[PDB]
């Protein structure tokens, strides 16, 4: 039931050898090697990268190796191509004959240099406070890997209620953007001196606040 | 060639069921034990069942198992999934994937199995086309459509950014555009989630120069389909 | 290999009639089986034995004879007075042969005609000719040879890398003796009638049966029997003498058959290295009458080459053994 | 199968005095050999050919 | 082995003159074919038969 553990994603240069590393149990890993690597590109379906650990189906060059060392498996590939790019899944055959899938892993390969989030924070418009609703949304844009972490909080308070953060969406320039969302009443809106979005991309940070003001 | 292609998956509700029909072509099907998976939003693969070349034995996940059942036709060479009870975790694309080829090979021998069956227990060598599937509880509304001013995305060189903040809308997707398509630089539509209240939610966001506000005018054009809804919502900045 | 460890994948040229697909994934790169394999066993045809035809004589033991009717008008069966008693046969060359014969004895003085029952058209109708001609069946492009070692001094002629343009065997007839053999014939073949005739070809059926086959350097030459019943004698048998026909014709090859109908260890014929030209004469034909004809109106003739001792007894009218 | 590399496991009936559990392991477990190929060879009798008496 | 698919690694002695090396030994344990195997074939002696002369 609990997915082949594997890190979310990696990266390496174009020729660079690499080896990804996934966890299991002896019930499947170590109980019978029949383990597997699946490979799916962004607008492809599912293509079989290893079978038969130290053996590989079928369109797969020398490149591609694998290993296993008892409950966990193992992918290398010396050489990144082109087409290496995408999500890698291990996964295995269970003692009851059933099959298992892995968390998953993005490879991509790089020569796109890190970028740090463009991030900015939306007041809640008129036409919302009109409407008894208002809606902090923090926008992150134009960063590379896609990982990033947001976060609520008031002028001093933490806000954890109405949180719902979007995944990072790859932009049109190979970065990634994301818009979280913070649902809050007009009165709880007023009430708060000033609300702030804390987002940690990879490991410098940045943060933007916003506070009601009125006006014509 | 083997080609596989899978039929009968759309949008649906909790509790109710759902056939998925899996064809097939290119080799002969009435031996050959498929592989029914499924591919969340935001999510890795997952299997969902298996079934043997006669029939005689089959495989769920835990999860899945009592929701689905699966079964063959060798007669039409298909393969078929008869889902129950269904929940709004199951939205997904649905693969039906072959078995490790006709025979298992061992010292370059090839065992068939008997009366001269495909079988096999093995990696999955090909996939299907897919069919998509949507479980979903909240019940179809028109959006609504509301600007978010614009905001400073990058404080040097004066680089704003407008928005239009769709919420309050179902089913999945909602079109959008800048000044009727014309305006598309920096524009950027994030995928629709899945609000607390059961509906859908997300953001068109355009990023200009914090200069071209007031001279160049920006008037989002909205339309979620699947409500046949439309609006001409403009963004400005803000007075207050 | 000749060792029991080690094989070896090598590749050859193969014909499409050997082999049948299976795995009907119906278009991409299926695969093949022998014809006969799935069926029955295969050998090798033993390349240092030959295939052609020698004089066989058959000669007979003490306390016999071989009684010969010289009558050149004595058909098949009947009484005969003009006596040779002989020892040993005329040498007969067993061509094996379909629907025709070749390299035999030619029936001097009068087409030869003969029938088991001519009123039952099913039985094969014997023909005789008093006139030879060239029938050259050829594939003028060179073949190759590649010995194999399949075992501990077991080894395979596969035939290799063909040298040049491969061009299709195909063959040729010369029209104006054939057709002075058919107008000879057709003023033979009036039993109650003077001038009406049609003649069709085979109804269909055995691959050997639907074409002249016969054999070339142990290939089995399948040659088409579609120039024959292109003509109509009908009338006016100048008429039908009028246009000319240097038939070039296509022809088929074989490598691979259960002769007389033996369907078990068949053989591989090999290969035949150089330009393989089977030129030879007519001596008679095996036709059969059409079961969809009337009665008077107009007889309907076909090849037929189903029994292959009719093929044998064409020159053996003359001789009994006494 | 009627190919060189190409075969297949198929199911038959047969008798408990045609064979005899291997004893090299520890016991039977699915796992016989005949009484009389390990001895010489065998040939089917030509069922076309029966084995009455005239 | 008796059985079919079994298969056992037997050891035993051969003359020097009815084997040759082979795979391009220049210097180690390489494998040795036989003199005549790749020429024709062999078979056992019938060792019950004796070559003597009467
Ligand atoms: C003469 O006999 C040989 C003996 O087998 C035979 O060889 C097979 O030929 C077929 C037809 O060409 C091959 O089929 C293709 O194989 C391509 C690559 O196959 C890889 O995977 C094979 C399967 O692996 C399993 O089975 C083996 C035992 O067979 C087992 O040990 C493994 O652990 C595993 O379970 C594998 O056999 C094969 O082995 C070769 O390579 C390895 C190194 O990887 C080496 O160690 C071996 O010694 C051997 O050299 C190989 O690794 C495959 O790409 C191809 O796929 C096509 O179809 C898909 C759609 O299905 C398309 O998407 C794709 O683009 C391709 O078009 C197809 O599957 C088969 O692999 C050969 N196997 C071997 C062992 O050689 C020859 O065909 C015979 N000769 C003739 C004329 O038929
Ligand atoms: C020659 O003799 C041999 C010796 O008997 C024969 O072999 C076998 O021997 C076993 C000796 O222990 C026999 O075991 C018995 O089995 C009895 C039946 O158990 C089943 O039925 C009962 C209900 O009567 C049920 O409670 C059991 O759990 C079991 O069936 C369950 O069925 C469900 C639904 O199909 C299975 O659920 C599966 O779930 C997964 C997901 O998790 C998938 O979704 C599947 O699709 C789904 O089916 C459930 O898994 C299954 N239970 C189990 C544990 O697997 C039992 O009551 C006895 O106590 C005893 O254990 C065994 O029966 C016997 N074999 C047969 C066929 O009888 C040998 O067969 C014989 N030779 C021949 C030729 O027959
Ligand atoms: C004659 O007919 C019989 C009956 O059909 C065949 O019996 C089975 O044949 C299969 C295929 O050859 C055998 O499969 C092999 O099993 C071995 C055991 O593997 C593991 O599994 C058991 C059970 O879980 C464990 O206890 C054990 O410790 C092993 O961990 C292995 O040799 C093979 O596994 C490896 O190769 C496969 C490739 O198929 C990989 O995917 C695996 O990951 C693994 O690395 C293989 O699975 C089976 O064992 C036979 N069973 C019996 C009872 O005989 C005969 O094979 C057949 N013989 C011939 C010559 O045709
Ligand atoms: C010994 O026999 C059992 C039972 O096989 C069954 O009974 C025999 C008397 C024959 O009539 C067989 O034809 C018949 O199958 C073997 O076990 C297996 O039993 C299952 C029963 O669920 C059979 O399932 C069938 O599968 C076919 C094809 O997929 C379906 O169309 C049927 O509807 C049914 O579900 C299974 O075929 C059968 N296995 C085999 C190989 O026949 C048992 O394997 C056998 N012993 C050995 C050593 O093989
Ligand atoms: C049977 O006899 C005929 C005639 O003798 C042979 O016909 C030959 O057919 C080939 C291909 O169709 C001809 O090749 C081409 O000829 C033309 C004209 O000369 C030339 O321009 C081309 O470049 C090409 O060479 C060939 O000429 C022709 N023979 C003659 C004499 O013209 C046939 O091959 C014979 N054999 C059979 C049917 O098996
Ligand atoms: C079938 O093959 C035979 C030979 O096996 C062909 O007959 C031969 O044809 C050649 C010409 O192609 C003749 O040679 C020529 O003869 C004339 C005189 O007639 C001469 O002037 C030329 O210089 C040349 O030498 C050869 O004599 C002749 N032989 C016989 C016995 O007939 C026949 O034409 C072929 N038929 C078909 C339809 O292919
Ligand atoms: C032997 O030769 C004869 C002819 O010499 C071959 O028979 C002929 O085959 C062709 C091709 O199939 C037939 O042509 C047909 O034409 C019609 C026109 O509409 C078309 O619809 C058909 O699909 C077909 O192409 C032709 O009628 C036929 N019969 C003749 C000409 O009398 C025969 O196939 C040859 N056999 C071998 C083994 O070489
Ligand atoms: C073989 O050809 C000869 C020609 O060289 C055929 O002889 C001719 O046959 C036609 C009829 O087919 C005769 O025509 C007749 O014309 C008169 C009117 O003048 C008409 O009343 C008749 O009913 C008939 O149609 C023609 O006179 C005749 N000529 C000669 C010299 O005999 C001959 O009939 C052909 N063979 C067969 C078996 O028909
Ligand atoms: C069958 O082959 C023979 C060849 O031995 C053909 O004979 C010749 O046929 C042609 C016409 O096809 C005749 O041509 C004519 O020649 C005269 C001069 O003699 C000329 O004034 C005409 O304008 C015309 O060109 C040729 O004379 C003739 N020669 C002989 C010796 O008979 C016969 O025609 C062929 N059959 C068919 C049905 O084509
Ligand atoms: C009917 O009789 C004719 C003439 O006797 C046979 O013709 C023979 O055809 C074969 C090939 O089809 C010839 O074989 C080759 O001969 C050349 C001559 O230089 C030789 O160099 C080759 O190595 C090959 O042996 C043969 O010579 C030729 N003539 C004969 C035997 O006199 C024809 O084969 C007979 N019919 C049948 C069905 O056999
Ligand atoms: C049977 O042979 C295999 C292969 O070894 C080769 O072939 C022999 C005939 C001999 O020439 C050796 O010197 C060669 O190296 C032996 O090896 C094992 O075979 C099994 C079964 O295929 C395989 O699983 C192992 O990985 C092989 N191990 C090695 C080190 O090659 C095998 O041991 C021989 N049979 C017996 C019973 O020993
Ligand atoms: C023939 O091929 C087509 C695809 O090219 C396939 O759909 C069809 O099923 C095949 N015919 C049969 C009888 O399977
Ligand atoms: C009869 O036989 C003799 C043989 O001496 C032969 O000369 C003669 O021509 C034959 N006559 C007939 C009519 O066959
Ligand atoms: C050949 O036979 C025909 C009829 O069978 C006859 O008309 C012709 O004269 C004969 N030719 C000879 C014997 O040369
Ligand atoms: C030939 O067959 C017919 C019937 O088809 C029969 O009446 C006739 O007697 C037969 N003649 C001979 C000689 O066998
Ligand atoms: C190819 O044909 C020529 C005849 O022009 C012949 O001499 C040669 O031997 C042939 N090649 C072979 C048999 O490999
Ligand atoms: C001969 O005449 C018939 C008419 O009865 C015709 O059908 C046939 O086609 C003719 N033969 C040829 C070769 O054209
Ligand atoms: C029988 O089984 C026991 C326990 O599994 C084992 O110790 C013993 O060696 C086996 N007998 C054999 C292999 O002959």
């Amino acid at each position: 039931q609990s997915a082949l553990t594997q890190p979310a994603s990696v990266s390496g240069s174009p020729g660079q050898t690499i080896t990804i590393s996934c966890n299991g149990t002896s019930s499947d890993v170590g109980g019978f090697d029949s383990v597997s690597w699946y490979q799916q590109s962004p607008g492809k379906a599912p293509k079989v990268m290893v079978f038969d650990v130290s053996h590989r189906p079928s369109g797969i060059s020398n490149r591609f190796s694998g290993s296993k060392s008892g409950n966990t498996a193992s992918l290398t590939i010396s050489g990144l191509h082109i087409e290496d790019e995408g999500d890698y899944f291990c996964s295995s055959l269970t003692d009851r004959s059933h099959r298992i899938f892995g968390g998953g892993t993005k490879v991509t390969v790089l020569g796109q240099p890190k970028a740090a989030p463009s991030v900015t924070l939306f007041p809640p418009s008129s036409e919302e406070l009109q409407a008894n609703k208002a809606t902090l949304v923090c926008l992150i844009s134009d960063f590379y890997p896609g990982a990033v972490t947001v976060a609520w909080k008031a002028d001093s308070s933490p806000v954890k209620a109405g949180v719902e953060t979007t995944t990072p969406s790859k932009q049109s320039n190979n970065k990634y953007a994301a818009s979280s969302y913070l649902s809050l009443t007009p009165e709880q809106w007023k009430s708060h001196k000033s609300y702030s979005c804390q987002v940690t991309h990879e490991g410098s940070t940045v943060e933007k606040t916003v506070a009601p003001t009125e006006c014509s | 060639q083997e080609q596989l292609v899978e039929s009968g998956g759309g949008v649906v509700q909790p509790g109710g069921s759902l056939r998925l029909s899996c064809l097939a072509s290119g080799f002969t099907f009435h031996k050959y034990g498929m592989h029914w998976v499924r591919q969340a939003p935001g999510k890795g693969l997952e299997w969902v069942a298996l079934i043997s070349d006669d029939g005689m034995r089959k495989y769920h996940s835990d999860s899945m198992w009592g929701r689905v059942t699966i079964s063959r036709d060798n007669s039409k060479n298909t393969l078929y999934l008869q889902f129950s009870s269904l929940k709004v975790e199951d939205t997904a694309m649905f693969f039906c994937a072959r078995e490790a080829g006709g025979p298992i090979w061992h010292d370059d021998v090839k065992y068939y199995d008997f009366n001269d069956g495909y079988y096999n227990y093995h990696y999955m060598d090909v996939w299907g086309k897919g069919t998509t599937v949507t479980v979903s509880s909240a019940s179809t509304k028109g959006p609504s459509v509301f600007p978010l001013a614009p905001s400073s995305k990058s404080t040097s060189g004066g680089t704003a950014a407008l928005g239009c903040l769709v919420k309050d809308y179902f089913p999945e997707p909602v079109t959008v555009s800048w000044n009727s398509g014309a305006l598309t630089s920096g524009v950027h539509t994030f995928p629709a989630v899945l609000q607390s209240s059961g509906l859908y939610s997300l953001s068109s966001v355009v990023t200009v120069p914090s200069s071209s506000l007031g001279t160049q005018t920006y008037i989002c054009n909205v339309n979620h389909k699947p409500s046949n809804t439309k609006v001409d919502k403009r963004v400005e900045p803000k007075s207050c | 290999t000749e060792l029991r460890d080690k094989n070896r994948k090598v590749y050859s040229l193969f014909y499409k009639l050997d082999v049948v697909q299976i795995n009907n994934g119906n278009n991409s790169s299926n695969l093949y089986r022998l014809i006969n394999c799935n069926t029955s066993a295969l050998t090798q045809a033993c390349p240092k034995v030959t295939f052609e035809p020698i004089p066989i004589r058959y000669c007979a033991p003490a306390g016999y004879a071989i009684l010969k009717c010289n009558d050149k008008e004595f058909n098949g069966t009947g009484l005969c007075k003009n006596v040779s008693t002989v020892q040993c046969t005329h040498g007969i060359r067993p061509v094996v042969s379909t629907q025709l014969l070749l390299n035999g004895s030619l029936a001097e003085g009068k087409v030869m005609i003969r029938s088991e029952n001519i009123t039952n058209n099913v039985k094969n109708i014997i023909v005789q000719l008093n006139e030879t001609v060239t029938i050259n069946c050829t594939r003028p492009n060179n073949n190759t040879r590649k010995s194999v070692r399949i075992g501990p001094g077991q080894t395979f002629y596969a035939t290799g890398d063909i040298i040049g343009d491969i061009r299709q065997a195909h063959c040729n007839v010369s029209g104006s003796q054939w057709n002075r053999a058919l107008h000879q014939v057709v003023g033979q073949l009036r039993e109650y009638w003077n001038t009406t005739i049609i003649f069709k070809n085979s109804s269909g059926g055995d691959l050997e049966i639907t074409t002249h086959s016969f054999n070339c350097g142990g290939e089995f030459f399948y040659c088409n029997t579609s120039g024959l019943f292109n003509s109509n004698w009908t009338h006016n048998d100048t008429a039908s003498m009028k246009p000319n026909d240097t038939i070039t014709l296509p022809c088929r090859i074989k490598q691979i058959i259960n002769m007389w109908q033996r369907v078990g260890q068949a053989i591989y014929a090999p290969p035949i290295q150089g330009v393989i030209r089977c030129e030879s004469n007519i001596t008679g034909l095996i036709l059969t009458r059409d079961g969809g004809g009337n009665i008077n109106e107009s007889q309907i003739f076909r090849p037929g080459g189903g029994d292959m001792r009719d093929n044998w007894r064409s020159e053996l009218y003359k001789y009994k053994v006494v």
